[PDB]
């Protein structure tokens, strides 16, 4: 059995002697939690459906003249949402909830777990809600059969002409399922920008959440069975949870004058001491081969490590772009101190060469903040990099053009409102 | 405590390779401020570092313990904005190697971004702090002004054969050999400047041979390094199987 | 003492005068160091001097301006460096780097739209739907009439209504269908005009083991008109192949045209008994099937002949890479994926200049002798580290011995995917295990990585270093056998020098093994015939031809109906 | 409020004076058990791995020479059973299931509620499945590091050059999440056949599991929200689920010399004497113009009529191919005798043309068998035309190439053992 | 020629030819061409594939969000002198012409003379400082009344009309359209603002050009017929009719 201790994003005690067991997404209910409230909360951006009918827009470029309709959805607001949950509630007193945010301009609704229960998805959380705003608009301004068409644009967007609610007002955490690259990827198609905005850019928070929704998608993928569930709870506890302040500790003792090098060269010394590695053999030369005591541990020890390289060079630089090369230096220069694998035995240094590349180059990707665990460029690791991602996103100080303030105001104010989603470590830690 | 080894092998290319990635590297020549700034053509010498103007819904410092514990550096702390330092260096044996300045900065300079390439290698970073590790990579060792060049943009050249006077081929001719030394009088990315930058005499062949981080069949071949052709294999076999089962 | 390969072609490329380069000034040794910079750009190049002609021509006609030389960066135009041609590997075509660019290359665009136009279709469900359904008998007599009508109704002709308007035979020539079976009794009484013999094809031993895999099946291997798909895409392929199949079945089985037993024959032809090139892409790079990025390696190297004609293995395996990292980073990656000047010489450093071969026969010589031969070699780690070290310094010593062998492959992934691809196919050949070859191609990158420096462009060794790791992990998304991988398993989705190179090594496996086929039987004989424009025995003969325009067997123009 | 009496397949009375809001998938427990299980159930077939194994074959067609691994696996089914259960399990104890079927050739599987709790979609049933049989494999057999890929070759099919287990061993009742037309159609890509096979050919049971499932498809899609939660719920009770006897009575009385166009006069006669519709008009011919006194009502009960004509006609021929004319002939004569629209005002109508058309043409589609509600064919009507399709895929004698025997013996097999898919009428009205 | 055969009009159903009923030529609507059906159809008819491939090969791509990328990510001046001279730039390096590295192989300009860009702009200050070789002058193409209410949808941004080459998609399809695009705005862009050739702000652009400030012909298709952008499939009804021009110029309704 592994045993850790779960300590704060300040480096405060909150539980002793956890078996990682209990962290698991599986047994976690503090985590299940999180995984039901994300799959049944969506976003309604009646302001954004205000501006659409007043301008007969659709999305960011479509027009279409002489569709103009200016109602007062926003001062509606409060109607609009009381309606909206007796439409998207199955019972009275059931557990729907429609709360008014951002002065009128969103609704955060959570459907009830009964539209869950009876579906095979999410998707309930988007369709309800769509369908529940479009008649409730229809009803308030007693739409007229010719003109409810534009009514239903104005929230569904171009569906089903699209897949999606392209266009639309309508939006979730997560994506249509349609957009999985395979089997397990729903969990992981969440952009750093979203959390970091989600968790106010409190890098600790935003690596923990990140980490709870990557290994959640690890664990749908197949890819934490038999032997591989412990390979991704230590992951999961030392690098997303800062079990025994591995993470905290690295990053404020090299904090001040610290780099990516410095941050390898204090893992090493601490696997050492906790007795996770050894010296395997001495070479002529005196460089020292080390042996993994415990694979799986030292695996864990490299992931924390990754964390806290990227704290220590994104937050001194308060520059997310930094992320990609800490993800790849920490671990190439790791190896080469060590002569033991890096984190994800290379797929951890593998996803930053190519994440590095597409933050770069003319060919794709973009700022660290649009990259997640569905993106091509950056799911090969096992859930290890986009935690790190999240947090350097979260650290940065005015130099990205797609910011989470740009991309993600409506996800960041809906979840964001959202105690587990804001403080997801110290939620954990008190579910135990 | 803890001594860090950094990297196997004994012969002179693996001493240099630890030299470059712990920042024990010799002073080899002198640049000014102002003819630094000239060459990375940022911004006009003399000048101050401009700041970044990101929207009102950004400027918020968040409350966040790791900004709280990690310091900013002087160039974080200032606001600058991000700029880039780009090298590209000869195969016959220019002290530099890509991996090698990516290594050296990862491990000597606090919140760099490095990038290793075939033919370039890049560090960014805030403006003044990309000129305190611009400084470091052409005053020492880590450069020959003939076989290595400051290039921002068309880069070709680092596996070119040498021209007739040693110098390692540009396209934009942004450095060259004049009456016995290499003069700089184009900044990173092509633009002539204004004035002749001075960076001294290049490497003999011999130093550079003695200094530098690649290895070579007619110098010290790779295959003579026994403990870091075995380093390679061992970190190959380990990888392969502990993605098969870790155990 | 070996000769390298590559050395005659190194000679031919660097030290004789190409166009007006004055090669002979810059130097007449190919182990020099130093070359004498002439900064001649335009003026030595017959080809640079060709499109900026056609670009002052353009600027002029439209009134908005096209290529200009000049609009090179701070005005230098290209060759401030030499200009030099290079040689396509196993033959005697001296070209310029743009004749090898894919748009100027009708051998190559062919290549690829022979691959797209094609589905293999079985004719068993259909025959038993006819039985069943209709109570019909088939006979080879019945066969033979409905390969006379499908290959009149195939290419756009009509067999039953009145009043139909037709496509132009003579733009739709490229489009015919042929059938092979693994009953010889059934052979024996089709039509020899549309048969592919597998005893023809095939040695006796490669014909008994594509007979016994395929089993006493029928099936079609269709050739879609070239001008459809390149009007309309590779999922159109599958959908045109059926429409005419069931017109077909119509016509000569005189079924009512349009009852229910109608719909069984489409069902089986678009989906129950369809063999296509490769299935859909997901969202990001969405795409329909008979893309080339879902076409899996061994399914490329099924769709190359070159084994089924030399006993060379080392020249059958790289006739597949040359076909690999034309389609696959030229074609796919530096068009589809990307776009513009593209990847070219990503691609040519594997089918050019003889390097790849010097350093492949390198390493299965080596392989052969220590070992025994072909196959022979135990399929372990230990094999797998002694024949791709052997190899990869052999390959990274020869860019040092050869300075012009370096300027040739100037760019780090050109140097990547030359080492690393002798080393796998080497070690493929070696053991007779693709996956095998594919734990060395892993091995020679970090090797070549700590020899230079360097590896490849910023992006490239994503893969490389996920690796190692992923060769023999059984996780989800991880495992699979190489022969499976094509370029939408994850970690090769993105980038060059890789994909064609594993199209090599997944051949190899099998090429050492002697085996007809690498993972598709109907592909391999499919592909076994002469009538398909582009000749697959002889991949990089063909690109030579596009390069120097003299491939005569370009389908899809449209000059029959455009002004003379 | 809307009351029905539930009747059974035989006619018999199950349950009286229910509310159909009481028989929605977001209410009635029977039905929200029936998808509770369809989502962590998936199938592994022993059978095809052995054969995969054995011959180096991924598919119909794909073989690798020299990698045949002649793996004894069918006999071995119950000790592979138990393994997989234990990597399948989350703890000791919980709701996990492993059942060998059919002479050790499949596995049902039925992944613990956890993993669904933590997972956003159902996949995690065949993701789950797939890894544990993979490792039980590789451990009985003492797979070394070189032949384990065609052990997950044989399991996993193409997976991940295909987006999902192309040539695999492990599937569902559902298809991949990315196979879904637009939003809320996982429930909807459930072959005819499927249906037909798990219900053993029963036609009445064959539509009410289509009905519930193809509904559950409409509320997760948004198309039962406000007043067309009605609208659905009557169209479940009268077409699904036999209420008042309509369905069964109506075929019972024109079972023996019935046709198409005698069930239309029987729908039209019973409407009128139970006051869903009156004379509204007379034509100076002395034609009648009809009014729905119930618009819903009419609604389902012209749904009602569609499955009784299907069962009528279809039954009589013994021959599937007959309902594709019966939905369209079934609404187009039930308008032109009452001059009011037929079921779906004219989508199940529609829906019929072009599934007639996909059914007796060269350009798609197939037999009945191979249609569902995510077919682009025949998913325009609102979950009221696949359940007739299911009713005839029953009663077809052998007419059918692609019969439920050759596209479903595993799915059949597997849900199929499970007494609330193979009798959901009498589950349905237990549940109450 | 090929030993297998192909057309013969005695394979029709019962050895009859088509024709047992007259064959009859069509009038191509509004027009004197008299011509027989066979000639419209759309393998036969060049005009009718080019009018595909001209659709397939457009994308439409914003420059506020890359200029504003310049301007406060690297603190570069836009000016009009610095837009007219990446568009010189964008002409030579659209149809697959090279303009940062040294040895490139390029396109032949004879097979992508159908390949530019020009540009538009709700701006009018900005349309009077544009090159006008490049540009689509509202005010000219449409009348009075038409180019107010464009210009007061479209705001002050600006756009551009990409056009790559009819090889390219014929080679490969209208999903890569967008990706062609991009990958030429991006070189243009590091060319004429002497960017590094390769730094963070790059992969701005890129995002710019290939996802926010793309407006392509279409979206993708869902599996069962599966197709990236670009495609037919993909392309909105109203987006036919915005494609079609005759109703700029003939007041005919
Ligand atoms: C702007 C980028 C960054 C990016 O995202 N793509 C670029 C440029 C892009 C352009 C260059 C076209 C032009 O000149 O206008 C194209 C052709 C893609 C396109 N858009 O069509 C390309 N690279 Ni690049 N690119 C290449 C390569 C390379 C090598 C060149 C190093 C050298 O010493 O010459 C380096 C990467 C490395 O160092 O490993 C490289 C970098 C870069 N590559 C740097 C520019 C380097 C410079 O300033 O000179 N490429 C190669 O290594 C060989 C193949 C070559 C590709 C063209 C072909 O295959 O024929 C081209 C592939
Ligand atoms: C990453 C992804 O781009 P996005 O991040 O989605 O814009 C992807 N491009 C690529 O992978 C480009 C591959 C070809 C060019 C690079 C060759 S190394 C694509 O367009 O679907
Ligand atoms: C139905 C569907 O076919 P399948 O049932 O999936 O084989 C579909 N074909 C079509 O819709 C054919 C449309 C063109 C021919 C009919 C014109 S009326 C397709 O290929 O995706
Ligand atoms: O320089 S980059 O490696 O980003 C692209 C090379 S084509
Ligand atoms: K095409």
């Amino acid at each position: 059995s592994d045993k850790v201790d779960i300590y704060s994003d300040r480096g405060k005690l909150l539980a002793s002697d956890v078996d990682i067991m209990d962290l698991a997404p599986t047994r976690n209910r503090a985590i299940r939690t999180i995984i039901h409230d994300t799959k049944r909360t969506a976003a309604v951006n009646l302001g954004g459906i205000e501006k659409a009918l007043a301008n007969g827009r659709i999305g960011k470029v479509k027009k279409i003249p002489g569709k103009e309709m200016k109602l007062d959805i926003v001062a509606n607001a409060e109607r609009l949402a009381e309606r909206v949950k007796e439409l998207v509630q199955v019972n009275e007193g059931d557990d729907t909830t429609v709360e008014v945010l951002a002065g009128g301009k969103f609704l955060k609704v959570q459907v009830p777990s009964a539209r869950l229960e009876s579906g095979a998805e999410y998707v309930s959380s988007i369709t309800a809600s769509a369908a529940a705003i479009t008649q409730a608009i229809i009803e308030l301004f007693d739409v007229g059969i010719f003109d409810a068409c534009m009514v239903k644009a104005a929230v569904w967007g171009d569906y089903p002409q699209t897949i999606g609610l392209n266009g639309g007002n309508v939006s979730s955490i997560l994506e249509i399922p349609q957009k999985d690259e395979g089997l397990g990827f729903t969990l992981r198609n969440i952009m750093a920008n979203h959390i970091a905005a989600i968790t106010q850019r409190n890098a600790m928070n935003a690596a923990a959440l990140s980490s709870i929704l990557e290994q959640c998608g690890e664990f749908e993928m197949g890819n934490a069975i038999g032997m591989f569930e412990r390979h991704q709870l230590l992951g999961l506890a030392y690098q997303g949870l800062n079990a025994n302040n591995i993470v905290y500790e690295t990053v404020k003792e090299q904090g001040k004058s610290g780099t990516i090098g410095t941050v390898v060269h204090s893992i090493v010394e601490r696997a050492l001491e906790d007795g996770v590695i050894s010296v395997d053999k001495v070479a002529p030369s005196g460089y020292k081969f080390y042996k993994a005591n415990d694979v799986m541990l030292w695996n864990a020890y490299a992931a924390a490590g990754s964390l806290a390289a990227t704290m220590v060079n994104c937050g001194a630089a308060r520059a997310a772009q930094c992320v990609s090369s800490t993800l790849l230096y920490f671990n190439d220069l790791l190896e080469k101190e060590t002569g033991l694998p890096g984190c994800d035995y290379g797929k951890v240094q593998g996803t930053a060469v190519g994440f590095s590349f597409f933050s770069h180059s003319i060919y794709g990707g973009g700022g660290p903040g649009v990259f997640n665990g569905n993106h091509i460029v950056t799911r090969h690791s096992r859930g290890f990099a986009i935690p790190c991602v999240a947090a350097a996103v979260a650290l940065d100080a005015g130099t990205q053009m797609f910011s989470p303030e740009m991309t993600s105001a409506v996800v960041g104010t809906v979840y964001g409102s959202i105690p587990e989603f804001r403080e997801p470590i110290k939620t954990v830690a008190a579910s135990l | 405590a803890y001594e860090p080894q950094y990297y196997p092998g004994n012969t002179s290319v693996a001493q240099n390779r630890r030299k470059h990635m712990s920042g024990n590297v010799e002073k080899l020549r002198e640049i000014s401020d102002e003819d630094l700034t000239a060459i990375l053509g940022h911004r006009a010498p003399g000048s101050d570092y401009p700041s970044t103007h990101p929207p009102l819904a950004e400027m918020g410092e968040p409350d966040c313990p790791i900004r709280e514990i990690v310091e900013p550096t002087p160039g974080a702390a200032a606001g600058d904005r991000i700029r880039y330092v780009q090298w590209t260096d000869s195969m016959y044996n220019a002290p530099a190697t890509p991996y090698w300045r990516s290594y050296y900065a990862a491990i000597n300079h606090r919140g760099v971004d490095p990038g290793t390439l075939s033919g370039r290698q890049i560090v960014e970073a805030r403006e003044r702090d990309v000129e305190v590790y611009g400084k470091m990579s052409i005053e020492t060792e880590m450069t020959c002004p003939a076989l290595a060049g400051l290039r921002g943009a068309t880069v070709h050249g680092h596996s070119c054969r040498l021209q007739e006077d040693g110098v390692m081929f540009d396209m934009l001719d942004r450095r060259r050999l004049e009456g016995g030394t290499i003069i700089m009088d184009k900044d990173q990315v092509g633009v002539p400047l204004d004035r002749k930058v001075d960076l001294g005499k290049p490497m003999s062949e011999e130093e550079a041979a003695k200094r530098t981080t690649i290895y070579r069949v007619d110098n010290v071949p790779f295959r003579s390094d026994s403990e870091v052709v075995e380093w390679v294999q061992r970190i190959w076999e380990l990888r392969t199987r502990y993605g098969f089962q870790p155990q | 003492d070996r000769e390298q390969l590559f050395k005659k072609a190194l000679e031919i490329k660097f030290t004789q005068e190409w166009g007006e380069n004055k090669a002979t000034e810059v130097s007449t040794d190919i182990t020099s160091k130093k070359a004498k910079y002439l900064r001649l750009g335009t003026a030595q190049s017959p080809r640079k001097r060709e499109f900026e002609q056609y670009g002052k021509e353009i600027a002029a006609k439209r009134g908005l301006p096209g290529y200009d030389p000049k609009l090179h960066l701070g005005g230098i135009p290209l060759g401030q460096r030499q200009i030099t041609p290079y040689v396509v590997s196993s033959t005697d075509t001296l070209c310029d780097g743009d004749d090898l660019h894919f748009v100027n290359n009708a051998a190559m665009q062919q290549m690829w739209d022979d691959i797209r136009r094609t589905v293999i279709v079985g004719m068993d469900l259909a025959h038993e739907t006819l039985e069943k359904r209709l109570g019909k008998e088939v006979t080879p007599e019945t066969i033979n009439h409905y390969l006379e009508v499908l290959n009149h109704a195939m290419p756009g002709a009509a067999v039953v209504q009145e009043m139909m308007v037709e496509t132009h035979p003579g733009l739709v020539d490229d489009c015919y269908v042929k059938v092979f079976t693994g009953d010889d009794e059934l052979a024996d009484e089709i039509d020899k005009r549309f048969l592919i013999d597998i005893d023809k094809q095939f040695g006796e031993e490669k014909a008994a083991q594509i007979k016994a895999a395929i089993g006493k099946t029928t099936w079609q291997a269709v050739h879609v008109p070239t001008i459809v798909v390149r009007t309309c895409d590779g999922a159109t392929t599958s959908r045109w192949t059926a429409m005419q199949i069931g017109m077909s079945f119509i016509a000569a089985y005189r079924m009512c045209a349009g009852e229910a037993a109608v719909a069984d024959l489409a069902y089986a032809a678009k989906h129950a008994a369809l063999v296509g090139m490769g299935d859909m892409l997901p969202a990001r790079r969405a795409r329909g099937p008979n893309e080339p990025g879902g076409l899996q390696f061994g399914y490329l190297a099924d769709i190359v002949q070159a084994d089924r004609v030399t006993d060379d293995k080392v020249k059958a395996s790289l006739e597949v890479v040359a076909a690999g990292a034309m389609l696959y980073d030229q074609i796919w990656l530096g068009s589809y994926m990307s776009g513009g000047v593209g990847f070219t010489q990503y691609a040519t450093a594997a089918y050019t200049n003889n390097i790849l071969d010097d350093f492949s026969y390198y390493g299965y010589e080596y392989a052969v002798d220590k070992y025994g031969g072909p196959a022979q070699a135990p399929a372990t780690l230990e094999t797998v580290k002694d024949i791709a070290t052997e190899t990869a310094i052999y390959a990274i010593e020869q860019y040092e011995y050869f300075p012009t062998l370096l300027e040739d492959q100037f760019g780090g992934s050109q140097r990547a995917a030359v080492v690393a691809a002798a080393a796998g196919i080497a070690t493929g050949l070696a053991t007779g295990n693709s996956q095998a070859g594919l734990s060395g191609w892993y091995l020679a990158q970090y090797l070549l990585k700590e020899a230079e420096g360097r590896l490849g462009f910023f992006g490239y060794d994503l893969q490389d270093q996920c690796g190692a790791a992923n060769v023999f992990s059984y996780q989800s998304d991880e495992g699979l056998p190489l022969e499976l991988r094509g370029p939408n398993y994850p970690n090769y989705a993105m980038n060059v020098g890789h994909q064609g190179e594993y199209a090599g090594i997944a051949s190899s496996g099998h090429i050492g093994r002697g085996d007809a086929f690498v993972v598709n039987p109907l592909v391999k004989v499919a592909f076994a015939d002469p009538l398909l424009n582009f000749d697959f025995t002889q991949v990089r003969k063909e690109f030579a031809k596009g390069a120097v325009r003299e491939f005569d067997r370009c389908a899809g123009e449209r000059a029959l109906i455009l002004p003379a």
